[PDB]
């Protein structure tokens, strides 16, 4: 249930 | 953290969340010791019994957080790992001895009101504070009960326990590289770290210079907040020499 | 670290958090 983090970090 | 309470904003600016990319999830707690060095428990990265053996690219470090699941825009900073260093003598085979690991971030993190490093203890600081009865502070986003998850970083202050008491509370072999903390059944009070808290910091505020020092790393425990049981912590100062050498050998 | 252990929202502005006194009273 973790909010999406900026795709820039993945 | 069992029986703790909501952290105040900016109360633990060195608090770091070890985050798994796929799936996206809380892996462990950790701490900020400089702009590029994060300290945690070796077991958070390497632990064969639980098929755990992460590599840099599998992880993400989330700094400056308060909320557990929410991406805190403009507050938290997410860093990537350049390299992971685990104590060469970390023993996961018998008892999690020397349960400590360092992670070098790809590039320095910027300090703010929510991001700031904790001090590592010197011999004198450790000697004076690492005494039975003296209280330390544990923080994390782990479970609130042994058997839910908090919305915000939890905090609990717990007393250091006499080594004999620590040893007599379990059948596990305690080493000098560990120390235990928590209340005794007759002390009334309670609280303890729990699943999701490991790798996190156990800090103490020095009354000599008013600075916070990380004395322990949430290492292991039997259950969570069980009467007669105590949380065990990696004795940070005892393994500081390793820390020193790694930081000035591969660090910045 | 030269400024380590001093929190921006507390030590830096001479404000104490809600439970630190408990720690110092046990020393
Ligand atoms: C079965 C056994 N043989 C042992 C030998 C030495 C130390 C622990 C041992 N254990 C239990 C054990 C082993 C490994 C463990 C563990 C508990 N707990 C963790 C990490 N999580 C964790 C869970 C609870 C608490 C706590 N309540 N304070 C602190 C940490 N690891 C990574």
């Amino acid at each position: 249930d973790f909010e999406e983090i900026p795709e820039e970090y993945l | 953290i069992v029986e703790g309470s909501d952290a105040e904003i900016g109360m633990s600016p060195w608090q770091v969340m070890l985050f798994r990319k796929s799936p996206q999830e809380l892996l462990c707690g950790a701490s900020l010791i400089s702009d590029r060095w994060v300290l945690t428990a070796a077991h958070c990265l390497l632990y064969p019994p639980w098929d755990k053996n992460f590599t840099e690219n599998d992880l993400l470090v989330r700094i400056g957080k308060h909320s557990r699941t929410r991406y805190e825009r403009n507050i938290e900073k997410i860093s990537m790992l350049e390299k992971i260093y685990i104590h060469p003598r970390y023993n996961w085979r018998e008892n999690l001895d020397r349960d400590i690991a360092l992670m070098k971030l790809k590039k320095p993190v910027a300090f703010s009101d929510y991001i700031h490093p904790v001090c590592l203890p010197d011999r004198e600081t450790a000697a004076s504070l690492l005494q039975a009865g003296y209280k330390g502070r544990v923080t994390g986003w782990g479970n609130l009960k042994e058997t839910g998850q908090p919305s915000v970083l939890q905090v609990v202050n717990l007393p250091i326990v006499e080594r004999p008491v620590c040893k007599d509370s379990t059948r596990i072999r305690i080493t000098d590289n560990m120390f235990c903390a928590g209340y005794k059944p007759d002390e009334g009070k309670r609280g303890d770290a729990c699943e999701g808290d490991s790798g996190g910091p156990f800090v103490m505020k020095s009354p000599f210079n008013n600075r916070w020092y990380q004395m322990g790393i949430v290492s292991w425990g039997e259950g969570c907040d069980r009467d007669g049981k105590y949380g065990f912590y990696t004795h940070v100062f005892r393994l500081k020499k390793w820390i020193q050498k790694v930081i000035d050998q591969f660090g910045e | 670290e030269a400024d380590c252990g001093l929190r921006p929202l507390f030590e830096k502005k001479s404000l104490e958090d809600k439970t630190e006194r408990e720690l110092l009273e046990s020393y």
